[PDB]
RNA sequence: AUCUGCUUUCUCA
RNA sequence: AACUGAGAAAGC
């Protein structure tokens, strides 16, 4: 992950960001996180951010349907609504069977 | 410096060279066909 | 060559061993498999070398063009083998293969040789543009320390110039980006820029840059020059009895002339506070001392720093003092103040006792570290206050923790939890303060969890800071932030022009410390500023070529014969508290060898340097008495007045004297008497031979009980081991 | 105030 | 069928 990091980091000339990323963007020759949370996005985003800040964009999903994205919006909302109901389907089947 | 790593080395050596075969291919050091070639050896390995 | 990796992958794995073998083995495992090797390596290999050069082919040729240049047979010469044996064999040449390729093969570039072994070119021209003084033959006294093999520009630790080489020539496979890559990435980069246009192998070119940044530190004997320029020509510059004065090439870092600034003072006082009228031995002595190849008084004006020795030898020079003290990262000039420093019993809080230098009274020190500035003013052991200016928070950090270290405080102390070494492995004595430096440079956090936190001020001006370098509510208890000609005595005592005392000689370090650089004293007593073993051997020897007349002054003369410049000298390694008594030991030691016929040539030797100083007898008027005058430095440098001494040994069956493992003859400088003569007149002061070992006095007396004896009152005395004889007053 | 990557050779144990 | 530990040196 590291050299795959690296390597993308040094072709496109952008500072290597200081913590693994979990997707690089081509399009916007930058970096996407994902952190999948349940409460608020937002407040997630925000905790990502005070820590990251600027170094990439950020991507944060709730089993709850909150989300909250980076400043740059480029997927389709259509990724979006599938994610969400993909997350939604596993919290419900969770609870369902007492897991959650 | 000593590569470390828990996995096979073979799965390294894939990983690596298809970072650098994407790489050439985006910078124009590999012509299309050339990493066309490239994408079909590492899918069969 | 990404397409022509993928097919070699490709076709590696369509062999079946090879393919479980990248398949099973992990990453971490490659290592191992690295190192796979059937058959053992031979363990002879010069006797290997000097086998396979009588032979036709034994170097290994790579496949290439450039082999093929190498002609099959040169003059009747078969320089390499035949090519029929072509098959999974491999090829061979002669050593004539490599001489014609030498001699007629093509000429290549020689850049790559340049950018290799830079190193070794900066090495060649700092020999090539350096001087050489004057061999001294003589005693030199090597102490065995840890020493810098190579100058280098930026030392690094060895992970971090690790991390800075693997950013360098291997960029993508470097691994997480570490603060190395940060704070070195001005150097990354120019090294990535420059090294941009070379196709030498990645590993040498790695090696080479390990050689540039790494740090090669090794124990190796010293004396008197630690630095690197100096260290890579050790094997030149001295041995165990002669001493080569050499000046290396290159630039010379100031912190290094700096250090044997201070160490060439500290010598001179050392030496001068003994001397009759010190101020102006002093003066003589730093008129004729160099730094490496700089007068004292020079680098003394162009130095803005030093310590107390420094600043007297600049007042006895007429150079203004500059009150300045380092204490690592830390630079402090001393507003005002006074103390004295003594050894304290400090208990760590990891519940360790040492022997810590402690310093006492009020002192107030205007401070700056990195662009930050500060007044700290301190009492023993406790930090009264510390007002600091805005700047940086990692440098205000680095000062604030300095001038913690520096003021001794009990919490401070207190704060350390953890491994912590105040000796090395070699047993040598770490300086106790720089190691609680380096350990709160970096384990800061108990420091200020121990150090307490009070109320931030409200003053119109004064605002605190904590743990977070800003401006909170609670600030660092004594810490606070803002956003705001002398006169030398005879007895290098610095005296204001009010008739107040701010420096003298006993102020002066007593730490007796190897020179960063080389110091050379141009005058001809230039020994006099040597080890305590090396001005013990030049005394003993000047008493020695001088046997014949100190003997008949002795006998004729009274008084005369104690005082010399050698004898001065030597007085300099005596401890002033002992040196009185030794003084009146000695003297009353050779005039009761004098006044009676008993004339012991050794003893005469031994205790003729002693006979310097004031006699400080008892109060009961008689003088003291020894078994071993402890002179100064190390544990071995004393003298035994009955039994030989590592210093200094006699061997009356063949009248050698070992003198700090020189032997020297009394050969013709004796008389046959003296051997029949008994040694129990020359052991104590006013105590003569009367018999041999009586049972009726009892065992044998003790130096406090021989002291307390009567006139006339005889005592069993062991003049060494089976040697027993009987003494009186 | 200097201490906080391996292989081979030689010495020592 | 050339081991263990330590030290120094050289090479990669
Ligand atoms: O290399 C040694 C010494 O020569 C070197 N040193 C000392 N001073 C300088 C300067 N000014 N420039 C460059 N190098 C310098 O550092 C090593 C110190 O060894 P040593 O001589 O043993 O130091 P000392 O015996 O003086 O004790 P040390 O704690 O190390 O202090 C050295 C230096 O700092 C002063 N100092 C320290 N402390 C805690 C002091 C204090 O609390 N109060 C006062 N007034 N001074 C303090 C020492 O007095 C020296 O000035
Ligand atoms: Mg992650």
């Amino acid at each position: 992950a590291w050299m795959v990091q690296r390597s993308l980091a040094q072709e496109h000339g952008i500072e290597t960001p200081k913590y693994l990323a979990d997707l690089f963007d081509y399009k916007t020759k930058r970096f996407i996180e994902v952190g999948i949370t349940k409460g608020l996005a937002d407040d997630y985003f925000w905790k990502k951010k005070e820590k990251l800040g600027n170094s990439m964009e950020l991507m944060i999903f709730s089993y709850n349907q909150d989300y909250s994205l980076s400043n740059e919006s480029s997927l389709d909302e259509e990724g979006k609504g599938r994610v969400l109901s993909r997350l939604t389907e596993l919290q419900a089947e969770l609870s369902l069977k007492n897991l959650w | 410096r000593k590569p470390v790593g828990q996995h096979s080395m073979l799965e390294a050596m894939a990983h690596r060279l298809r970072m650098d075969a994407r790489l050439d291919y985006e910078s124009g050091r590999m012509s299309k066909d050339d990493f066309e070639k490239a994408m079909a050896h590492l899918g069969e390995i | 060559m990404t397409l022509a990796k993928i097919e070699l992958l490709k076709q590696l794995l369509r062999d079946n061993e090879a393919k479980t073998v990248l398949k099973q083995t992990t990453v971490d495992q490659y290592n191992i498999i690295r190192k796979f090797n059937t058959s053992r390596i031979e363990k002879n290999p010069s006797l290997r070398m000097k086998w396979a050069m009588c032979s036709n082919f034994p170097l290994a040729l790579t496949k290439g063009d450039m082999a093929n240049r190498i002609p099959l047979e040169y003059k009747g010469i078969q320089l390499k083998t035949n090519a029929e044996d072509i098959g999974t064999k491999g090829q061979m040449c002669s050593i004539a293969a490599v001489t014609w390729w030498n001699t007629y093969g093509p000429i290549g570039d020689t850049e790559g040789f340049e950018r290799v072994y830079e190193s070794f070119f900066l090495r060649k021209m700092r020999l090539d543009n350096a001087t050489w003084g004057r061999i001294t033959f003589g005693p030199v006294e090597r102490v065995r320390k840890r020493v810098l093999l190579n100058p280098l520009t930026k030392e690094m630790p060895p992970d971090e110039a690790s991390n800075v080489i693997m950013e360098i020539l291997f960029p993508k496979e470097a691994g997480i980006p570490r603060e190395s890559t940060w704070i070195h990435r001005e150097l990354i980069k120019e090294k990535r820029e420059k090294l941009k246009g070379t196709m030498i192998t990645p590993i040498v070119l790695a090696y080479m840059l390990e050689r540039e940044l790494v740090a090669r530190r090794r124990f190796l004997p010293v004396a008197g020059a630690t630095s690197a320029e100096f260290i890579e020509m050790l094997h030149c510059l001295q041995g165990e009895n002669w001493r080569q004065i050499y000046h290396p090439g290159g630039n010379k870092l100031t912190e290094s002339r700096s250090q044997s600034m201070i160490v060439a003072c500290r010598k001179i006082i050392r030496r001068s506070i003994v001397a009759s009228n010190p101020l102006e031995l002093a003066v003589e002595i730093a008129n004729k001392t160099v730094i490496d190849t700089e007068p004292l008084k020079s680098c003394l004006a162009a130095i803005d720093g030093g310590d107390v020795a420094c600043d007297i030898i600049r007042a006895a020079l007429g150079l203004k003092i500059r009150q300045r003290q380092r204490f690592g990262r830390l630079e402090l000039k001393r507003i005002s103040g006074r103390g004295f420093k003594n050894d304290e019993e400090i208990l760590i809080g990891n519940g360790t006792i040492q022997k810590i230098g402690i310093w006492d009274g009020e002192e107030e020190f205007h401070v700056r570290c990195g662009e930050c500035r500060g007044i700290l003013k301190k009492s023993k052991m406790k930090l009264e206050k510390l007002l600091i200016n805005s700047a940086k928070k990692e440098d205000m950090r680095d000062l604030i923790i300095l001038c913690m270290v520096f003021s001794q405080d009990t919490r401070m102390f207190q704060g350390v939890r953890g491994e912590i070494n105040f000796l090395n492995r070699a047993g040598q004595l770490l300086s106790p303060m720089y190691q609680l430096q380096r350990y709160f440079l970096n384990r800061s956090n108990d420091l200020f969890d121990q150090w307490g936190y009070e109320e931030s001020p409200k003053a119109s001006e004064l605002h605190g800071i904590n743990e977070s370098m800003n401006a909170s509510d609670y600030t660092l208890k004594g810490v606070v932030v803002t956003r705001n000609k002398v006169s030398i005595t005879k007895n290098l005592s610095l005296i204001k022009r009010t008739g107040e005392v701010i420096m003298g000689a006993n102020d002066v370090s007593e730490l007796e410390s190897q020179a960063q650089l080389m110091i050379t004293y141009d005058t001809p007593k230039m020994w006099e500023m040597g080890t305590t073993k090396e001005l013990v051997q030049n005394t003993y020897q000047w008493v020695l070529k001088n046997l014949v007349t100190l003997k008949a002054q002795f006998l004729l003369g009274k008084e005369d014969m104690f005082q010399w410049d050698a004898f001065e000298a030597f007085e300099s390694i005596i401890p002033q508290k002992m040196a009185g008594q030794y003084s009146g030991f000695a003297r009353a030691v050779l005039k009761q060898m004098r006044d009676q016929e008993v004339m012991k040539t050794d003893q005469f030797i031994k205790l003729l340097p002693f006979c310097f100083s004031p006699p400080k007898l008892r109060s009961n008027g008689e003088p003291y008495q020894f078994l071993k005058l402890v002179l100064k430095g190390g544990g071995e440098n004393f003298i035994e007045v009955r039994k030989g001494s590592p210093l200094f040994s006699y061997n009356p069956q063949t009248e050698v004297l070992t003198i700090c493992g020189r032997m020297m003859s009394l050969k013709g400088k004796i008389e046959d008497e003296e051997r029949n003569r008994s040694m129990g007149n020359a052991v104590l002061a006013g105590f003569l031979v009367s018999g041999k070992y009586d049972p009726d006095l009892g065992d044998f007396k003790t130096i406090e009980e021989l002291e307390k004896l009567k006139p006339g009152e005889k005592a069993n005395i062991l003049l060494y081991q089976g040697k027993p004889v009987k003494v009186v007053k």
